[PDB]
């Protein structure tokens, strides 16, 4: 229902359109993808295995960025609908469907995508706002994994 | 052809007509208008997202949720390794569905008038066409998009 | 501390923009060096065939046009160590014959970040990431 | 609702307080430092134990007062912090070490000073927001407390 | 000269004026401490604790809040020597162990003049009304 | 006293200074957050509309019964029968909750601040404080109002 | 009551509303146009300074010397010692001019209409008027403002 | 009748209205009143005699420090109506029938008393414009010690 | 009226002269100095010999050019510091100590060259104002005869 | 290098823009000797009867008022050798007695130069014609 106020889904949607958008070079992305995922994983290990169809036993497979990209490019329609809690709210409970009708995923794993953004973010993002992200960030990760055990 | 400069173009194209925040949420109710203009019958084959109201939640999720997808694959024009691992990807997830080859043709024109409508009369209609059949070989396969 | 992959991406950008792209430019420059000669006067005696007496005259902007246009070369490589070495390395047997000293890849380090930060604003500048990506750079055209 | 502090929390927090907290007005701020901390005692007695080494019985010792102003004041660095907050993070955990080698302090100690707060700054603050101001003061002490018992 | 009754007001003032109320403090502190450290780079190995290598970082600008948020405290009390001096007083205390040199004491008090100037501008700015009072603040923190 | 001609009077600023729309919810929340600082404690007795959080829906929707009646009441003072049954009805709402009168006090000098912070330097605060007496000693009964 | 805390308050309040220059006077004619409305006969007690007319220098010298001098009053606020001094001052300067304490509870109302008016919504109209009563009692001495 | 032209008596009262105003506490106002007279009387110790029932025995008396500004507070409401020579010159005209109906007061008391403000002013105020305020505050002296020997 | 130099007599006098006076044009400011002198000596005789040391009798001699200009340099001086009053007092001051260790310079010798320039003004400086100028003028130059006999 | 004939006329100019008519001009001089002072305090004792400990007081501001004024006396001259001369000359005889190094006629001028630089910018500034022309003023306040 309720995300973030509007002048915080404000300064959360302009930082990451400055790292985040279609005329950024495949190169970026890519590092992106892996930062995200190496980081990911050196906090959940566990978690590794859940990647097998995206080709996790390679990262530098042209299956698994494409996997990192589909992740990031609906971590990117959310932050972009922040403003919109009506279509939000229902691309979140969409995202939630999926991730729990998929075995293994624990919301414990989540919370770790939270801290890696949190912490990978500040070094893509000039004057990063740890705050604003938080009130912003926090509602859509429990939004998505709500189901997970 | 869609020879790696005219991906690096259509991106750039790209990026500036889709806007970030709610200029997402605009482009894309005016290309789906423009889809179901071009082709009312289109409109049916989504009911499963409440395609009766354009402005209800459920297809502005839908919305949302497509050109979400446009967006990330035009992202990857520069990779033909992850372009083609994700645009396989969408073809698995589109083929059970069962769609007729021609709505993709109509996506195509839905897509072009709202991009150049956005970005100026600058459009490169051209680049456009090709780098986008690019993306429709590789969702949908039929040999109309070569 | 290190010039890791993201710091390399934080990087690239907050150059390009404090780098403009022809306007703020012969400011840009005559920023810096009139910071590398204010700590290092020492210095403008090796640019004495660009006028290094006075930063003032085309000839030294034209200089200064041609040093802060390579760095860009290599900051613009910073993602593609490959192209990137095969350019700090053009570049070393470039520097070698005109005697510079480490000491001095070092106050120019500064000045460009001291211009970089003047042009983009402090609140937002990334020292630990430009201090580790521009010695990258300059460890490499004292050819390592 | 959520209960997070946002940034129109922030500024209008930022801007009620800016008004009556300066250095402009020496006088201003004692008679607010003192306010809240007479306000926690009779309301937590057992509480002036733990400011004795700072005179907690002698409210106007000039010992408490250049102590009240002290922990007031480090509210005020706080709040100014709300603009930058990566910055404000590494400042509420130095706090909340610095607020845990401390003896009976507690995360129910924070609660009371907040009740203290709640019912004093109305009254010299003028344009008090409860609401917003509660969201933000609480934001500020979920990162002193960190390290604490209830 | 004198940090007398009328220049500790002017003082109050000025300090409350420059240091702001949150908005152009982060501001007003990199300015002080990007100038002690220039004048005095050697100081920056007494704020190991808190990254004084890179002022960019929020650990140091956390550190530098502490300090002028310090500050604040005694400016604030400029008007009332018992609870000035029982502050002056608690922060002697604190700066024993840290060994300090009077000297450094007097690097600190010319940058933040030289950032209060630059705040409130100098057309205004009251040097031996600033010059006065701060060497009061430092001649209480050095027990005297 | 509380005469016709201030009766009018107070009709007038009021209809003035509530405005109407947004204006309303607007000039509530404010005579509201007024209340609570003039007296926090009065704010425990709301626990019942969600008074934990004066943004939300429980709680604006009673500011808007209350300033809701308060207007009703304000514009009947003109018909001492209707005024007087109306009067009547609230206390009778109201006696049950067992509620201390001096609050009705605190209402009243929120009420006022309010109107005269939107109403301007020409408030006319003895005809306000006169015929605001009238609907305290209404509801409450209390003999503090007379 | 009326307790330090109020006291730095209704300063503000007051330095805010009353603010310099032209707006002094400004603000001081719509004080006294109140008084006179809310008790028309109020005016003729001060046929001395050309009350006839308020717009004559004569009469706005006065106003400029009243509130000229609620101004220092209330200045003083935070000083028991020195306020009670000066409030006691003007006690002798006005007993013999034998007025009736009723007019100090309109100066009361006005003065509250206008800082309230000029102020906005978030005048403190319970600190004001327990402050003014401090200010009534030190120079009427009636036990009207107790 | 006039005093100062517009441009002046506006660069007066806001210097003026910076050091000056109710919202200052009485900690300052204090430490004006006192170092004003003590300036005065280091200028002409004749006159403190003037002081009694102020109680000049002790400055630091809740009845000398309300003598002060109420002097404060009658040039206070002069500098502020230095835009309205009409009633600025009837409330000189006032304050001198005061002054004057009182024994012992000498004109060049005032003058030293305008001094002294010169000179204590700027300490408070920034970039203090001597000038504008002599153009000012003169006809001021002048006008409330119109008739003292 | 008043006749005190005002904060707009102030801005208009400042504006004429910055005009007709700049570093921009050699050859404005001698024709506008040598008038100035000529002017005087022409109505005020016996004043020639107090500009000895500076040929006064050739007003074209090289030593007394670099004499006009710098007297006039130093109304200049002066009217740029009607803008920071407080400074043009310590300057107006150390003038006058200045003027008085040199004989027959007089408060009267000032009002000479007073109407000196009141009549060559102006010839060169369009839209003038004598009554404004003068107000200013002599702010200036009874800060110079402090210290002087008639 | 050479103060020509058409150095001396951008000069002229560029000086009587940057010393404004009157209103930028107590920033002009504040910075210059903000700059003198800083780069030798050690001067700052010749101005011991003009308060050369503050440069903010008014004293002192009028003493610089002083200077620039007198350095506008002779570029206001720089087109007229002959009355020039006569000028810089009765300058000379004025800073005899004062006993000053011809190193501090140079670090005055750099001061100018970074006053004026200052306040028309960079971009335009002409250094090798600010840097020739002020030599001659100084070379003649020096006597020769
Ligand atoms: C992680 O998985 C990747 C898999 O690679 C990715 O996914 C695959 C399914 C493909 O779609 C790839 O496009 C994609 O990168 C493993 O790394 C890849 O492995 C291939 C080897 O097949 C790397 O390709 C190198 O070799 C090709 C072809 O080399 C042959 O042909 C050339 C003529 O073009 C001859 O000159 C050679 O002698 C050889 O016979 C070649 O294009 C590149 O080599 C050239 O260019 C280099 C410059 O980068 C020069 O240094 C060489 O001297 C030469 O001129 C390729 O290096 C392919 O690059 C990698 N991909 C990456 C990311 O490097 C990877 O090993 C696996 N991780 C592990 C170790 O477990
Ligand atoms: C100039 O005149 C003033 C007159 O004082 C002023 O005018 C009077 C009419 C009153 O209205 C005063 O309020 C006003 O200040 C002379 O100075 C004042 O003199 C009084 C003495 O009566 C000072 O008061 C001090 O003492 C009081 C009460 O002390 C007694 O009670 C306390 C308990 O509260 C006991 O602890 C004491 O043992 C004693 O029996 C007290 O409140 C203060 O002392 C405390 O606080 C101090 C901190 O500031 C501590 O240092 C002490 O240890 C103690 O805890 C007062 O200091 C009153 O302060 C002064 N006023 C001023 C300005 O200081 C003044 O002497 C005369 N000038 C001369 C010398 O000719
Ligand atoms: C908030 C951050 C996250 C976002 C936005 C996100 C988004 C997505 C999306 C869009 C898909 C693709 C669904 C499709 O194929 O159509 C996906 C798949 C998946 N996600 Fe996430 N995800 C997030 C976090 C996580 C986390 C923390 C885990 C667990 C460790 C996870 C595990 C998976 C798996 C296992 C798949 C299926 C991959 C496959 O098809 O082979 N996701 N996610
Ligand atoms: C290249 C352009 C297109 C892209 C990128 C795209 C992408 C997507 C995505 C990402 C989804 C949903 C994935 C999920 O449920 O998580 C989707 C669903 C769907 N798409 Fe497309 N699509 C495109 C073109 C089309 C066209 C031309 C049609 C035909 C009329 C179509 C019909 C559908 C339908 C019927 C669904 C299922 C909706 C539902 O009930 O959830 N798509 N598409
Ligand atoms: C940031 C790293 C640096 C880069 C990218 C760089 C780049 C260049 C380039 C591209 C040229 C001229 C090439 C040509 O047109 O022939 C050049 C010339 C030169 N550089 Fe650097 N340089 C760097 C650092 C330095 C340093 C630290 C010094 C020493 C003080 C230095 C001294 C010189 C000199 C003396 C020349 C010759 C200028 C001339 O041709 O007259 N460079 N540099
Ligand atoms: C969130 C609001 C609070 C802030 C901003 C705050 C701030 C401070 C500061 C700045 C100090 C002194 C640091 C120094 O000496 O350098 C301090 C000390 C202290 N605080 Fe707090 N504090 C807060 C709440 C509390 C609470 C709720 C308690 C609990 C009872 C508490 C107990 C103490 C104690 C016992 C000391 C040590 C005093 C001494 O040195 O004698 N504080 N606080
Ligand atoms: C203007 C006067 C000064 C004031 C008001 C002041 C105030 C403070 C405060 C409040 C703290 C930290 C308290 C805490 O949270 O534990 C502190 C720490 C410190 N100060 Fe100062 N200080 C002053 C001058 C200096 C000077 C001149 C130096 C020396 C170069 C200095 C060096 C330090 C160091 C090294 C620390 C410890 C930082 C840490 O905890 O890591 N201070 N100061
Ligand atoms: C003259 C001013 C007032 C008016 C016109 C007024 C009117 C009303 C109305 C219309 C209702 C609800 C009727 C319904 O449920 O349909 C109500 C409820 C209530 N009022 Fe008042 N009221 C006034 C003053 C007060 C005051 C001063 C208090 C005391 C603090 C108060 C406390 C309450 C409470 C506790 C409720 C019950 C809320 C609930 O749980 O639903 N009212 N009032
Ligand atoms: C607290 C509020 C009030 C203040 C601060 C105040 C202050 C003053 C002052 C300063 C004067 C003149 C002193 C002088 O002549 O030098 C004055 C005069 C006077 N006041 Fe008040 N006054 C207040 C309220 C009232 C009220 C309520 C009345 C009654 C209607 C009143 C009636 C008068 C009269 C009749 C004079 C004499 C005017 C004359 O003929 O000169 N004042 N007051
Ligand atoms: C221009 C500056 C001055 C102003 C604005 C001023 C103003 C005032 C005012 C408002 C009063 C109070 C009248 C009353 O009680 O209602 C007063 C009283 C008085 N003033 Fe002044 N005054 C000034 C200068 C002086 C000077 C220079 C002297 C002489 C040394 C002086 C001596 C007195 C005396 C003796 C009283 C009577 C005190 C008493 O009632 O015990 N004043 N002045
Ligand atoms: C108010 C306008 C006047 C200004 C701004 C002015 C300014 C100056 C200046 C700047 C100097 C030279 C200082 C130096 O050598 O460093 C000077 C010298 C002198 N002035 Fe004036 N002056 C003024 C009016 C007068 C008047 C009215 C007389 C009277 C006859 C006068 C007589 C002199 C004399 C005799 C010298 C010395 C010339 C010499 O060195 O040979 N000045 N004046
Ligand atoms: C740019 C060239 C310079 C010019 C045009 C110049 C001009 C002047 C003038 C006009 C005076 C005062 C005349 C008076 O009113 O009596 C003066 C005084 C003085 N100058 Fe210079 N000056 C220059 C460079 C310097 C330098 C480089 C120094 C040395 C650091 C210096 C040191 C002094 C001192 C110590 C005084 C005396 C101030 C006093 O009277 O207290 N001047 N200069
Ligand atoms: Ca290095
Ligand atoms: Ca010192
Ligand atoms: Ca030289």
């Amino acid at each position: 229902s309720e995300f973030c106020s509007e002048a915080d889904a404000t300064i959360v949607i302009k930082q990451w359109n400055q790292i985040y958008n279609a005329g950024i070079g495949a190169k970026s992305r890519w590092t992106m993808g892996n930062e995200i995922f190496s980081s990911l994983f050196k906090l959940k290990p566990e978690s590794e295995v859940l990647f097998n169809n995206v080709n996790v036993a390679n990262m530098s497979s042209g299956a698994f960025h494409a996997h990192t990209v589909r992740v990031l490019s609906g971590l990117d329609m959310g932050i972009n609908y922040l403003n919109d809690a009506g279509t939000l709210t229902s691309l979140t409970a969409h995202l939630a469907a999926q991730h729990v009708a998929r075995t293994g995923l624990k919301a414990v794993y989540f919370d770790a995508m939270g801290k890696v953004l949190m912490t990978v973010l500040p070094s893509l993002i000039d004057n990063f706002n740890p705050d604003a992200w938080r009130n912003c960030l926090l509602p859509l990760k429990n939004a998505i994994a709500k189901g997970l055990p | 052809d869609c020879n790696i400069l005219q991906r690096l173009k259509v991106k750039m194209q790209w990026a500036k007509a889709y806007g970030f925040g709610t200029e997402r949420a605009k482009f894309g109710n005016s290309l789906w208008t423009s889809i179901f203009n071009y082709a009312p019958d289109a409109r049916d084959l989504f009911k499963s997202v409440k395609s009766e109201d354009m402005r209800s939640p459920q297809f502005k999720a839908h919305i949302a949720r497509v050109i979400g997808g446009l967006d990330r694959v035009i992202s990857m024009f520069d990779n033909e390794d992850a372009l083609n691992a994700d645009l396989e990807h969408l073809k698995s997830q589109h083929d059970p569905r069962g769609l007729d080859a021609l709505n993709f043709v109509v996506f195509g024109k839905a897509l072009f008038a709202t991009v150049g409508g956005q970005f100026g009369v600058c459009f490169d209609l051209p680049a456009w066409e090709s780098c986008y059949k690019v993306i429709a070989m590789g969702i949908t396969g039929n040999d109309m998009f070569s | 501390s290190e010039c890791g992959p993201l710091q390399r991406l934080k990087v690239k950008r907050q150059w390009a923009e404090a780098y403009g792209s022809g306007n703020g430019r012969e400011e840009f420059g005559h920023f810096i060096w009139a910071n590398v000669f204010k700590v290092a006067p020492s210095a403008r005696d090796m640019f004495k065939r660009v006028r290094g007496d006075n930063i003032y005259t085309p000839a030294f902007r034209a200089h200064a046009t041609r040093v802060l246009g390579g760095l860009d070369m290599c900051v613009a490589l910073l993602d593609d160590e490959s192209v990137l070495n095969t350019q700090l390395a053009h570049l070393a047997s470039q520097h070698s014959s005109r005697g510079v000293s480490a000491e001095q890849y070092n106050v120019v380090e500064h000045a460009v970040m001291m211009g970089v930060e003047h042009e983009i604003g402090q609140n937002v500048f990334d020292k630990d990431a430009w201090q580790a990506c521009l010695d990258v750079i300059t460890s490499g055209i004292q050819g390592n | 609702s959520s209960n997070s502090c946002t940034t129109e929390d922030r500024r209008e927090m930022q801007l009620m307080w800016a008004n009556v907290w300066s250095a402009q007005f020496t006088g201003r701020r004692l008679a607010i430092a003192q306010a809240v901390f007479k306000d926690l005692f009779a309301h937590v007695p057992d509480a002036v134990g733990l400011f004795d080494r700072v005179h907690g019985t002698e409210i106007d010792s000039s010992e408490f007062k250049a102590h009240c102003i002290r922990v007031v004041n480090g509210l005020d660095s706080a709040i100014g912090l709300l603009s930058d907050p990566s910055t404000l993070n590494e400042q509420l955990s130095h706090l909340a070490t610095q607020h845990q080698e401390r003896a009976g302090v507690t995360k129910g100690g924070f609660s009371a000073i907040a009740q203290s707060f709640l019912r004093v700054m109305p009254q010299v603050a003028s344009c008090f927001n409860p609401d917003a101001w509660s969201r933000c003061f609480n934001r500020i002490t979920n990162g002193m407390t960190e390290g604490l018992a209830e």
